[PDB]
């Protein structure tokens, strides 16, 4: 008790929530033109998109991992609650965005992410920065198991930048903030060490204190540690399936370990090879044209004793990362050498010192306007 | 430094029970022999250190000192004074003193267990008593001890004779040549420099002194013990400011598990302080094999220096100690002093670094392989001249200031926008 | 300090901790003292080195006492000594002829001393890159010599300084030792001690090592190769000092400059003077962002 | 600044200070006075805002940005003009 009745508490006043916006989005525009104009505040009917459904988050998953297999509350989540919510005429306001939300947010714990061809497809609402932080966070995932992390080094780099200019004012989030900052914070970790050498984009989100700490752990991972890949599954191992939060922590069921193995077996078979990979081109590319010799400078370090150390070289060279090249006739491995730049990061904070003008200009003159 | 102040007036001036001499005309390797004896002042005949001076050199005048340290494994000195063939004819003495001895000992054998199996605080005591009495009498009979010293420790004279038959256990075991049974007395003697005493700097400076000559060869992790051998007392080295500062060679294995046993950030603390200013200074002025280490280290010199080093490292190899940090200091003198030319610097020809280190081109070139692989010298490598480019330069330092003036004061004011 | 070697010396102070038994025993002692720690800065002289002829004259030079502390002060010298009858205790007791010493040449060990420090100390600082701007310094003692717009030949003592300050602005090694050397000698203040040959040599190489510095301090924005050979030719010193100069011009200042000693070939390439306002406005906007923050530290 | 830390030297730093000696002494004896109440609280010498110094100040560095975006401008137009004619 003092939980699992205020779960069912909650997800019943969930599941009527579920409802009074499932018929009331459809054919009605009356009642909603009853709510653009009656209240004034705007919040409260699109907190309650918010609100009911980041605890309905937890509480589907509260039952769910006491009932592992055989589950009912995911089929209560996502094809009664959510998917109610999903597929509507859409509340023409911070609604209608925030039930597909509602959905990807348990699209996201489902780790049956495809649908993201069609979630951002038929999301032709205006995309407001209250959705579009909420947008680079649950998309970005789906590019994060797209397995091409040069293009998911930037979509979490806009999510922990917090300079993406987010102002409500009514407890919107709600009551968990520094969750998604120190998730976004494990997520583009994640993505610093996996690509290093070629980002160089760990500077903007990601700030200098953390640039030296997880940036000696980008080191590490790459020179050889694999205690900076625990660190990095570990911290992260519930930020791709957490509820929001478990139950209660106990010794006597099985149950509860049951959805935690679930957690545990899925992403370590994913990243681990990404740790291999991380060590594969660690390497850094000195010198564009080696000769044999230097080539056996190289198949060295690319891993020699004895056998197999041209075939390994192979498929180390083989991982999307090297490309190269054997002249069989000069004996001259003719490879690659990328790498990028740096300076450019004074184009973009221009404006944002603009800005930074600008926003104190702002409520200054609005305390001003408080004592005109 | 405070103590100072105490040492001021009196400069120097020890109170040990063995109390000088150190082999007389010698022929070889000088810079340790004084070392050697400034120490055997203080270390209560070393057993086999008196011979560390013979494995350089056989000289007969190791005879005349453990001769007159009849405690000390008893028929092996009788074995010694016939080891030169000597007539000494009064060895008559050493049969006298054990006789003393097996007669406490034995004699107290029955009470040894009495203070075992009863555990009685008074029978305890009382074959402690006299087992106070026996491990000054010899403490050589060091078992003796470790059996008397495992117990509850404290002898009833817990000061005088606990310190010097503990510190006789910590000689004694290693008198005997053990050294876990001394590492008994390792905690033994550190706690009690701790407590400590009335702290006279002439029982200080020789308890601090104390610590250094177990500390000064190494059998176990002295390379954590390095930080136990530095960084107590107010972390000077020689712990003698005390113008002979004569615990001397501490510094060469202190930079050792720098560069060894740690990484060198790091040896910036060792070369402000603990090379520089007073007593390492002094010692810069006692040995010349320390003193290139540093001296052309601190010039920066590039040629000198890494040469200097290897006339001295071969010499660093003669340190003929038990010594367990031999090579380790040897070798990563170079390959600091190779990190100490490319910190800075714009190239190097791979056929000179081959030259100048005695080494080969490939091995010169496949260092640099290593030392980007450590990123220690982060540069790249030409793969066919042999020449490795080291080109560290920045321009445009100003995105930093810049970053933290808007990451703190963009972001300060909307703290002020709650109100 | 003077019968025997300074560094037992600099022991010794260390050692008996006499900055405390002075005040209860008897402070004409603490004039002994002050006698004393002015012959540190002597025998800091003596063996040339010229931080301790600045941190000998701390509890000295840091202070207009030091007249005072041969016991020689007027009274109408400032509004404070009063008055004569405890004048004529303090002159009854203190001092005698031979127990005075040359204040000149102290003011010429503590001028001269942070000049050949501070000028590329502050050679740093006028190269638009200042951080370290120290008050109440010599920089502070040089500013009642500084402001002489009508200041022609050196005559005074720190005349002699502020000549060879100029001369050591210029980078010349050559022009400081016309200032000084002769100056002392024309004032006999070269002329006090036997081992002034040794501390004048001594002060040859502070002003070449110096002087070099600020010749590449003065002139770093379009010097961007910097040799070795000829800096070794120019200001007339060998290589073992040059690379202990080169190096320390490159690590300790920590200038962006790529060196090849086997070469003897210093690059350093700055980049750039007009960037040198950006470190100029980063010298203005950094200081905007502390007292804001402060702002708030002093009202919290 | 200097205003401002000297201010916030007299706002703050004397009245965390002031009210310290204050808050001390029970804030007053019954019978009696009350003697260093009344000589506690003196006021600093800027109480509040310096807003003399300030106005202008807040004027003449507004006059600074637009010596900057004069700056800024001049700056572009010849930076355009200087890769624009060039380039041919």
């Amino acid at each position: 008790q003092w939980l699992w009745d205020i779960i069912d508490e909650f997800i019943y006043q969930f599941q009527s929530f579920s409802q009074y916006r499932c018929k009331t989005a459809k054919k009605s525009e009356e009642e909603i033109d009853f709510l653009r104009s009656n209240p004034k505040i705007w919040n409260v009917h699109s907190v309650l998109n918010v609100l009911h459904s980041l605890v309905d988050k937890s509480n589907i998953n509260r039952q769910l991992e006491v009932y592992t297999s055989g589950g009912d509350p995911e089929s209560v989540a996502g094809e009664y609650g959510r998917h109610s919510l999903y597929k509507m005429l859409g509340y023409f306001s911070l609604v209608g965005l925030l039930r597909l939300h509602s959905l990807l947010g348990d699209y996201y714990q489902a780790i049956k992410v495809l649908e993201n061809i069609e979630l951002n497809k038929k999301s032709m609402y205006s995309r407001v920065p209250e959705c579009q932080v909420t947008t680079y966070y649950y998309v970005g995932f789906a590019y994060l198991m797209m397995r091409r992390y040069q293009d998911a080094i930037r979509v979490f780099a806009n999510i922990l930048l917090y300079i993406q200019r987010t102002k409500s004012m009514f407890q919107r989030t709600t009551y968990k903030y520094e969750m998604i900052n120190k998730q976004n914070e494990q997520m583009h970790a994640l993505l610093a060490i996996a690509l290093t050498m070629y980002p160089m984009r760990i500077d903007e989100s990601i700030h200098l204190q953390l640039r030296e700490k997880y940036g000696d752990k980008m080191l590490r991972m790459q020179k050889g540690d694999p205690q900076v890949y625990e660190e990095l599954f570990s911290y992260s191992c519930p930020k791709f399936l957490s509820p929001v939060v478990p139950n209660y922590d106990s010794v006597h069921p099985n149950y509860h370990k049951e959805p935690f193995l679930q957690q545990l077996k899925v992403f370590s078979d994913e990243v681990q090879q990404q740790a291999q990979l991380s060590t594969i081109r660690s390497f850094l590319k000195l010198y564009t044209t080696m000769p044999v010799a230097k080539l056996a400078g190289f198949l060295d370090l690319t891993e020699q004793e004895f056998r197999i150390q041209l075939l390994v070289f192979k498929h180390k060279m083989k991982n999307l990362v090297w490309t190269s090249g054997i002249s069989a006739l000069d004996g001259e491995f003719q490879s690659a050498s990328e790498v990028d730049f740096y300076i450019d990061k004074d184009m973009i904070h221009i404006a944002d010192t603009k800005v930074a003008r600008r926003y104190g200009d702002f409520f200054i003159r609005q305390i001003h306007k408080f004592e005109e | 430094y405070d103590l100072t102040t105490r040492i001021a007036h009196f400069l120097d001036r020890h109170l040990v029970f063995p109390l000088l001499e150190f082999l007389s005309v010698k022929e070889i390797y000088n810079e340790k022999e004084l070392l050697q004896g400034k120490l055997d002042l203080l270390s209560d005949t070393n057993m086999v250190d008196f011979a560390m001076d013979v494995y350089k050199n056989l000289y007969s005048d190791d005879i005349p000192h453990a001769l007159r340290e009849k405690r000390t494994t008893v028929v092996a000195q009788l074995k010694q004074l016939q080891a030169e063939t000597e007539p000494i004819v009064k060895m008559f003495e050493d049969p006298e003193t054990t006789r003393q001895m097996q007669s406490t000992r034995d004699g107290r054998m029955l009470f040894d267990y009495l203070a075992d199996k009863h555990g009685f605080r008074q029978e305890y005591l009382d074959t402690l008593y006299r087992y106070a009495k026996f491990q000054y009498e010899c403490g050589n009979y060091s078992g003796a001890a470790e059996y008397l010293y495992f117990f509850r420790v404290l002898v009833p004279a817990t000061d005088r004779n606990a310190l010097s038959s503990l510190w006789g256990k910590l000689a004694s075991e290693i008198l005997m040549q053990n050294w876990d049974a001394a590492m008994e007395d390792l905690t033994r003697l550190k706690e009690t420099i701790d407590n400590n005493s009335v702290s006279s700097p002439l029982q200080s400076l020789q308890q601090r002194t104390w610590l250094i000559h177990w500390s000064l060869f190494v059998f176990f992790n002295h390379p954590k013990g390095r930080d136990n051998i530095i960084d107590l007392f107010l972390y000077q080295p020689q712990y003698l400011n005390a113008i002979q500062t004569m615990c001397p060679h501490i510094l060469r294995y202190l930079t050792t598990a720098v560069i060894t046993n740690k990484d060198v950030r790091k040896r910036r603390q060792v070369l402000k302080d603990l090379v520089k200013v007073i007593q390492q200074e002094s010692y810069t002025y006692k040995d010349p094999i320390t003193e290139f280490v540093e001296c052309l280290y601190v010039n920066f010199d590039f040629d000198g220096a890494q040469k200097k080093l290897r006339e001295c490292e071969s010499v660093l190899v003669n340190d003929f100690f038990l010594v367990a940090c031999l090579e380790d200091f040897i070798e990563n003198a170079r390959l600091f002093i190779f990190e100490t030319f490319c910190r800075i610097h714009q190239c190097i020809s791979i056929n000179m670094l081959a030259d100048k280190l005695n080494m080969t081109p490939e091995e010169a070139e496949r260092w640099i392989v290593n030392l980007i692989r450590n990123a220690r010298l982060d540069a790249k490598i030409d793969s066919k001249l042999g020449h490795v480019v080291m080109g560290n330069n920045a321009v445009s330092p100003y995105q930093q200031v810049i970053e933290k003036t808007k990451s703190l004061s963009f972001r300060s004011q909307m703290l002020a926008m709650n109100i | 300090y003077l019968h025997s070697r300074w560094y037992q010396a600099r022991d010794l102070m260390l050692m008996s901790h006499l900055q405390d038994n002075i005040q209860h025993a008897d402070p004409p002692v603490q004039i002994l003292y002050n006698r004393t720690m002015v012959q540190l800065g002597i025998c800091a002289f003596r063996q040339g080195l010229t931080k301790d002829a600045h941190n000998a004259l701390l509890d000295i030079q840091s202070s207009g006492r030091a007249k005072e502390l041969l016991g020689q002060g007027l009274l109408l010298r400032s509004l404070q000594e009063r008055n004569q009858e405890q004048e004529k205790v303090e002159r009854r007791r203190q001092v005698p002829f031979h127990l005075h010493i040359n204040l000149e040449l102290l003011e010429c060990v503590y001028l001269v001393s942070a000049m050949l420090l501070e000028i590329p100390y502050m050679a740093a600082h006028e190269s638009d890159a200042r951080r370290r701007m120290i008050s109440k310094q010599f920089h502070h003692q040089l500013r009642v010599g500084e402001r002489q717009p009508l200041l022609g030949p050196p005559e005074s003592m720190r005349e002699h300084v502020v000549a060879a300050s100029k001369a050591m602005k210029m980078g010349d090694w050559k022009t400081c030792h016309s200032f000084i050397i002769n100056e002392k000698m024309n004032g006999k203040v070269w002329d006090l001690f036997p081992e002034a040959d040794k501390v004048r040599t001594m002060l040859v190489r502070k002003i070449q090592e110096e002087s070099l510095r600020t010749y590449l301090f003065t002139y770093s924005s379009v010097y961007d190769s910097i040799s070795m050979e000829t800096l070794s030719d120019m200001f007339e010193l060998d290589l073992p000092t040059v690379h202990s100069i080169i190096s320390k011009m490159i690590i300790n200042e920590e200038l962006m400059a790529s060196l090849d000693q086997p070469t003897q070939t210093v690059v350093m390439h700055r980049t750039e003077p007009t960037a040198q306002q950006n470190l100029a406005l980063q010298l203005a906007e950094k200081l905007g962002s502390l007292v804001e923050n402060n702002e708030r530290v002093f009202d919290h | 600044r200097n205003t401002s830390k000297q201010q916030q030297q007299k706002h703050q730093y004397q009245q965390r200070r002031q009210q310290e000696n204050m808050q001390r002494q029970s804030r007053g004896e019954p019978p009696l006075p009350e003697e260093d109440l009344s000589k506690l609280f003196k006021p600093p010498q800027p109480p509040a805002r310096m807003d003399s110094l300030l106005i202008a100040g807040q004027i003449n560095t507004y006059c600074q940005n637009i010596k900057e975006f004069t700056a800024q401008n001049l700056g572009k137009l010849f930076m355009a003009q200087a890769l624009q004619e060039y380039n041919n």
